[PDB]
């Protein structure tokens, strides 16, 4: 239902002793504004896929993912002290500008003259602590679109989170004869629009809004995994993608009229993420998770349990519970020959056709693999040159971290929903 | 005047978007209208090197 | 193409019009009728020749320039999605087509009826040739086209089923193509239409049953659309007389 | 002609391209006669162009008919002789034994011919496929080959 | 097999790299004659400005060409714009001046 | 709400960014407006041949001549078309006279009706008269 | 002036709004454009309709319209009265507190009352089909409707033969299922205070003197003034279910995409307007599969660029199918009957 | 196309019915077609023509 508790969690040192973000990184990310709550902050729209954007600063969408998720933990330190004000303290020569959080502007002289502020890695904080966000309600919905999303990266240290939904009472009303419409579209272009369209105006759950978009969820996952292809439809709905394994994959919704699949009644759902480093180059999985943060926004999703993330995410009134679903992970080389072996079992796809798509999905983790290691040795580097202005170009990864997970169980599972 | 083409005002326990097809026209139902968007095809040409 | 395979050469292309299911009149197609496997066409082997023995490139090409230069003005006057609509437009109609001739002539098309209680009689090739071309136009009236549309199709029995292409080896093999048709909204528009009808007919001002004439004189204040049932008698009431030809 | 035949490669279904009559050689031609000759080589260069399925066999026949008088080969029936017009062959069930089986021609009695059938039969060109279009999205519009 | 995407709501354009990474116009670019021959108008008028006034640097590989000198004193300001604009813009898909 | 006429009746701050200029010249080869001219005649769609089929009322619209000497008639008109195109008095390229025997060739023509029959009455005119002979009158 | 977008280049700020247009950013008569990279000779084709064409190429092929937009009511049956009545009356008007207002009426008055069929008898169209189906009251004569099809050589021009009765009720259908394909359009809409329906937001049809269309709309709007059988009947309803009812989140400006409303139609046009759009929106396509067709066309020649921006409110409908397609080959094949004179224009023109 | 042949019910004679018939059987003995015609002449042309 309608979400009752707004809290949000701040992003970890790295092993640093500051926030991962220094002025420089902070300067460049104001693209679109000195607005921080804008949707191109966040991401960027390429409009012709078959490429990777890359810059000096911003190496990858996950960076720059990661760059204001950090920021955002930095700058919201400020405002939810008890004393409450929003421009008397400074935290890497910002400010807020206005008690409404409208922008961040360069400090005055005399608070750059006061000292900085220190800022502790883990805190959790609720929206309604603030006077006028909680005296205002439109103002929550505008704001909590980021703050979900920011707390859906920083719950765990692997890759972002994502909500998958099977169920028939969805499909009520014109849901379907609505849902027509985008049979055209790509994947990225809809979650784009939606992403966009949410902050419009408060919304209610059970709303055709919702309902389009945890359908639309529940159909790129699916296809994503295999379920559900040409031979096997979801009410004649799925989604083709032209290469499968390539390093910019395009996906569009597509209709199949006489092959259709048999769904069993119930409401079903589940958790999934990425595990492997590699989610740093893919913007599907990132459009995906950051459609569940504007869902999360305005309903309220099953809670997480503890035993699945580490001890600081632990017991948030609104996130996470002693008892809650299982996170599963996975990695996209081993989803690329489940989702062949899915497609050749149907028959969709032959023998010679899966060989090409192992062979290129090969040289695509080899690329990406050898890329963000030098980035990450970079960083090192840099860190080791200026000891007081620590950063991090993207989110911190380990070794381990680049082998199979729980892929076979995963996959099984998503499986079993239908 | 005929309750039963006018179902969905009529009575009160009919979902708003019933109809009685084909023993029964009504005469008071839901619309939906729409504003698409139609532009030209256009193309940019580069030249092979 | 066959370098010097005869068995395999062919000889014979043609059209057909009704289902594989069915023994019908051999109404052959008239492009069976050319001794060659199409219209003949004569050249000069002199051009040929001399076209074959004298050419030469320009003295400085480029193939990437010469084909850009070429390509670029050529693709900025396309036609096809203009084609691909037209495609789409005749498909729909030829369906739509057969589903209504279905239903006035002795065809084994198999569609439900939902008129077969108003009269009619088995329309022959003339009378289904003129619905068909009253359809024909009302459709290009329709969606506003004025070249053709179905008139191949208005030549000599309308009545059909299904389209098929074939062609015929010299050994006598014979190769058949049958699109599969995937529906028409139109037709199953009109369906429903036909079904709502079934039940509407008077507010489309048609009256369904039998009248009956005689006197009746009184001062009751009944309507002769809702007759009480004293004055109706049917097949079975005893004392009626049955009449023929 | 030249681009005409060019454009006709694609229509072979509905069109058929032969060469004209008045081509060949007059009244069958003969060996003795330069211009006969000439007629011969151009007609020769000439017919690999054309899709009429019957080429090879208007080829090997002119010849035939230029050579009558000198050399000889077998027929099948009495009714047709070496001396048909080479314009009459164009429908396969006109191909003469001959022609089909290159055995038959004997080297002593037509020397020439037998190089010529064999040459026929050796170096026509051979057909081949390209591709073209888009099929996944415009779609296709063949019939009797691939999309 | 290059290709321009165009920024929207303040980001910046990119183009592709040959490895398939997407770069912005800035740094140390290596270009044979051919593309910016073939692909003259557009890219003048997509990177005129930053050559000038940013910090785009560009390697073009011509291995043979002839060339102009023009004296300046060193006394007194002088620029070259002009003459690079008038070179950059007169480069043809058949032909270049000196 | 701007209304589409029909086709047919039916029923009833400083500016002026660097290297904006137009200082290039190039001399396409081929030529632009020679090429748009050639594919301008080749979008054409194709004649309508109507021949044959039935009209408003269900005469057969076409003039009444031989299904066999149609077809010929129509390949000296393709070959007198040609020549005009080539601007010669003959065209090398003609669809008529070649060395196929072409005898049993076919075309449509208005000669024949829809049921098999001869045209040489109107099949309106048909009707009309089988439909009188069945009339009554009033008696005196 | 110049796009940013395409390079193209223009004179005045009008041109590069309409310019940007195209593109998605926020004149029509184009319906193709093409600019090279190599030099400065863009390409613009424009149907071949156009009374003065401004050195623009044309549109030869025979184009179906396919998209079309109708802002009135979506229905295709009306209530006539047949014999007038006048009846005396206890309730007038409404008075505010100085102001008087009459009292309209959802039906006819009359002594008898009957449903007649007009197809768009309330309709505002930008393009017209021109396929109506019309129908005069019952009491005028309607036999006209009844013998189109075959009865010409009739004995009587007053009546039909019973013969053709059902090819013509066939052709009638046909006749009413294509004057009916069409696309709902939204307008704009306003807020209500009446006090019968507090707080409704009610439609707007475009043009003056809007505000009769209401009372025809909104049966319930009408109070219960007198003792009748209207009065009885808006009584026996509900007010909730009245005006918009839903709305899409997607908003363009200050309007949204789309909207669900509560008004007067008839099921049998609502369900033919849905399987229409329905049959439309499966043809779909994005702007980038028209870049790989066209790329792959091409043969490596040269490459095509066709940027964009996100939106989920444009249809480019020109997907079709292979066994579409090779019909239509079929029927162009059947076109040709043996004459020569169809076929050489081609032969010369791709030559 | 002409249908080649039809059969009818219509007033008529039995006796003229049946000497048409006879007749028309006599001239379909009689009747040959081309390929016979052009045969022949090759063979009395003697390969000349």
């Amino acid at each position: 239902m309608a979400r009752a508790a707004f809290l949000f969690k701040t992003v970890g040192f790295g092993g640093l002793q500051n926030v991962p973000i220094n002025d420089e990184l902070s300067s460049h990310l104001l693209r679109a504004g000195n607005s921080p709550w804008q949707l191109t902050q966040f991401l960027d729209w390429i409009s012709l896929g078959r490429g990777l954007a890359t810059s000096a600063l911003v190496p990858t969408a996950g960076s720059r993912y990661y760059q204001m998720s950090c920021l955002l933990s930095g700058t919201l330190q400020i405002p939810f002290r008890p004393n409450h004000r929003w421009g008397d303290i400074r935290f890497l020569r910002l400010v807020w500008s206005a008690p409404t959080l409208d922008g961040l502007v360069v400090a005055p002289p005399q608070v750059l003259a006061q000292p900085a502020l220190q800022a502790q890695a883990d805190r959790v904080y609720d929206c309604d602590d603030y006077p006028f966000l909680a005296r205002d309600p439109r103002f929550k919905h505008r704001v909590y679109q980021q703050l979900s999303a920011v707390t859906l990266l920083n719950l765990t240290g692997f890759g972002p989170i994502s909500y998958v939904r099977v169920d028939e009472d969805m499909w009520s009303g014109d849901v379907n004869q609505l849902l027509m419409n985008y049979f055209g579209h790509t994947f990225a272009e809809i979650a784009y629009t939606l992403c966009q369209a949410s902050a419009n105006r408060p919304w209610e759950y059970d709303g055709t809004y919702a309902r389009m978009t945890q359908i639309v969820l529940s159909l790129f996952w699916l296809s994503y995994v295999g379920v559900i292809h040409q031979q096997n439809t979801y009410r004649t709905f799925y989604f083709q993608c032209n290469r499968r394994g390539d390093a910019a994959e395009v996906w569009i919704l597509s209709c199949s009229l006489n092959h259709s699949a048999q769904i069993r009644p119930g409401n079903r759902s589940l958790f999934v993420m990425p595990t492997s480093p590699d989610w740093n180059m893919d913007v599907n999985l990132i459009l995906s998770s950051t459609l569940t943060g504007c869902l999360c926004s305005g309903s309220q999703l099953p809670l997480i349990d503890n035993n699945s993330v580490p001890a600081v995410s632990r017991n948030i009134h609104g996130w996470t519970g002693r008892a809650g679903n299982q996170l599963h992970g996975f990695q996209v080389r081993r989803m690329v020959t489940e989702f062949c072996d899915r497609l050749r079992r149907d028959g969709v796809m032959t023998q010679a056709q899966q060989n090409q798509v192992e062979a290129l999905a090969d040289q695509t983790q080899q690329f990406k693999r050898d890329k963000l290691e030098t980035w990450a040795r970079e960083d090192d580097q840099y860190n080791q040159a200026h000891p007081n202005s620590t950063m991090f170009r993207t989110k911190p990864f380990t070794n381990a971290q680049w082998g199979r997970g729980n892929t076979g169980a995963t996959s099984a599972a998503i499986a079993a929903l239908i | 005047i005929p309750v039963e083409r006018y179902n969905i005002l009529t009575n009160p326990d009919a979902p708003p978007t019933q109809i009685q097809l084909p023993e029964v026209v009504d005469l008071y139902n839901v619309v939906t209208r729409y504003a698409y968007e139609t532009p030209p095809i256009t193309a940019v040409v580069m030249g092979v090197p | 193409y066959v370098r010097l395979d005869r068995d395999r050469v062919p000889t014979m292309v043609g059209v057909t019009r009704q289902s594989r299911d069915t023994i019908t009149q051999p109404a052959l197609s008239l492009s069976t009728t050319n001794t060659t496997v199409g219209v003949p066409l004569a050249l000069d082997a002199r051009a040929i020749t001399v076209a074959l023995l004298s050419g030469k490139y320009p003295p400085d090409l480029v193939t990437n320039v010469w084909y850009a230069d070429a390509i670029y003005p050529m693709y900025a006057d396309t036609e096809v999605f203009s084609n691909l609509q037209r495609d789409m437009i005749t498909c729909e109609a030829v369906q739509t087509l057969v589903t209504l001739v279905a239903q006035i002539s002795e065809t084994q098309y198999p569609v439900d009826r939902y008129l077969d209680w108003i009269p009619s009689l088995r329309a022959s090739a003339a009378t289904a040739a003129t619905f068909a071309e009253w359809v024909n136009t009302s459709m290009k009236t329709a969606f506003d086209l004025s070249d053709m549309l179905l008139e191949p199709l208005l030549s000599g029995d309308p009545r059909m089923t299904q389209l098929a292409i074939q062609y015929q080896q010299y050994n006598g093999r014979t190769f058949n193509i049958i699109p599969e048709m995937p529906g028409s909204v139109i037709a199953d528009c009109v369906q429903l239409t036909a079904e709502v009808f079934n039940h509407e007919y008077n507010l489309f001002g048609i009256a369904r049953g039998d009248i009956i004439i005689g006197r009746v004189q009184s001062t009751h204040l009944w309507s002769p659309l809702a007759p009480p049932p004293d004055l109706v008698f049917d097949r079975d009431t005893p004392g009626v007389h049955i009449f023929g030809r | 002609s030249f681009r005409v035949a060019l454009a006709g490669w694609l229509y072979n279904g509905v069109v058929t391209t032969v060469i004209d009559d008045s081509s060949y050689p007059k009244d069958g031609g003969s060996v003795t006669s330069l211009e006969n000759l000439w007629d011969f080589f151009i007609l020769a260069l000439a017919l690999p162009l054309t899709t009429d399925p019957c080429a090879p066999v208007k080829a090997f026949m002119t010849l035939a008919n230029m050579m009558v008088g000198f050399e000889t080969i077998p027929m099948d029936n009495q009714i047709y002789t070496q001396s048909r017009r080479a314009s009459a062959f164009s429908t396969p069930h006109t191909w003469p034994r001959c022609f089909m089986n290159i055995q038959l021609i004997s080297p002593i009695d037509a020397p020439i011919l037998r190089q010529w059938a064999e040459i026929i039969h050796r170096y026509w060109p051979n057909p081949s496929q390209i591709r073209y279009g888009a099929p996944n999205v415009f779609g296709s519009a063949n019939l009797f080959t691939p999309p | 097999d290059c290709r321009i995407s165009f920024g929207m709501n303040g980001a910046a354009p990119m183009i592709r790299d040959e490895t398939g990474l997407m770069v912005p116009f800035e740094g140390n670019w290596i270009f044979p004659l051919a593309l910016w021959q073939m692909n003259t108008r557009y890219f003048n008028q997509q990177f005129d400005a930053w050559i000038k006034t940013g910090e785009l640097r560009i390697r073009i590989e011509m291995g043979a060409y002839p060339y102009m000198l023009h004296y300046y004193d060193p006394r007194q300001y002088a620029n070259a714009w002009n003459l690079t604009s008038a070179w950059l813009e007169e480069i043809t898909p058949t032909s270049i001046p000196s | 709400m701007k209304r589409i006429p029909r086709k047919t009746k039916g029923k009833s701050p400083a500016t002026t960014e660097p290297g904006t200029s137009n200082r290039e010249q190039y001399k396409a080869r081929p030529g632009i407006a020679s090429v748009q001219r050639a594919t301008e005649s080749a979008e054409m769609p194709m004649k309508n041949n109507d021949e044959g089929t039935p009209d408003k009322k269900g005469n057969t619209k076409g003039d009444l001549v031989n299904e066999h000497s149609e077809a010929k008639d129509e390949a000296d008109e393709a070959t007198k078309k040609q020549a005009k195109d080539t601007d010669k008095s003959k065209a090398q390229v003609t669809y008529s006279d070649t060395g196929i025997n072409n005898a049993n060739e076919l075309s449509r023509s208005g000669n024949v009706d829809n049921e098999g029959g001869s045209n040489q009455k109107p099949m309106s005119t048909r009707i009309a008269e089988a439909t009188s002979a069945i009339v009554s009158k009033h008696p005196a | 002036y110049q796009c940013h977008v395409c390079s193209a280049v223009l004179f005045s700020p009008l041109d590069l709004d309409a310019h940007v247009a195209s593109h998605g950013l926020h004149i029509q008569r184009h319906i193709t454009e093409f600019i090279s990279s190599w030099q400065n000779h863009p390409i613009v084709q424009v149907s071949a309709d156009v009374e003065n064409k401004k050195t623009a190429q044309l549109l030869h092929a025979d184009t179906p319209r396919l998209v079309t937009w109708d802002a009135g009511l979506c229905t295709s049956f009306k209530i006539v009265p047949i014999v007038p009545a006048q009846v005396p009356q206890d309730v007038l008007a409404y008075t505010f507190f100085t102001s008087s207002y009459a009292i309209q009426s959802p039906f006819p008055e009359a002594a008898v009352s009957r449903i007649v069929v007009h197809t768009r008898w309330a309709s505002n169209v930008d393009f017209d089909r021109d396929s109506s189906v019309i129908m005069a009251p019952p009491t005028e004569n309607n036999i006209h409707l009844f013998k189109q099809l075959l009865n010409t050589e009739t004995l009587s021009v007053r009546g039909a033969n019973p013969l053709m009765f059902r090819a013509n009720v066939l052709h009638m259908l046909l006749e009413f299922v294509l004057d009916n394909l069409y696309l709902n359009r939204h307008t704009g809409f306003s807020q209500d205070h009446t006090p019968f329906t507090e707080g409704a937001n009610l439609r707007s049809l475009p043009g003056p003197d809007a505000e009769k269309w209401y009372s025809i709309m909104y049966p319930t709007r009408m109070g219960t003034p007198n003792v009748s059988k209207i009065c009885n009947f808006v009584a026996s309803c509900v007010r909730n279910r009245v005006g918009r009812f839903d709305r899409a989140q997607m908003m363009n400006g200050a309007m949204s995409e789309w909207v669900d409303v509560f008004e007067t139609s008839d099921a049998l046009t609502v369900s033919i307007r849905g399987r229409w759009m329905a049959r439309l929106a499966r043809m779909n396509i994005n702007p980038t599969e028209i870049e790989w067709a066209l790329t792959e066309c091409a043969q490596g020649y040269v490459t095509v660029t066709s940027p964009y921006a996100p939106s989920v409110n444009r249809l480019m409908p020109y997907r079709i199918s292979n066994a579409e397609r090779q019909i239509s080959q079929i029927i162009r094949i059947m076109n040709i009957g043996n004459n020569a004179t169809v076929i050489q224009p081609v032969l010369q023109d791709i030559s």
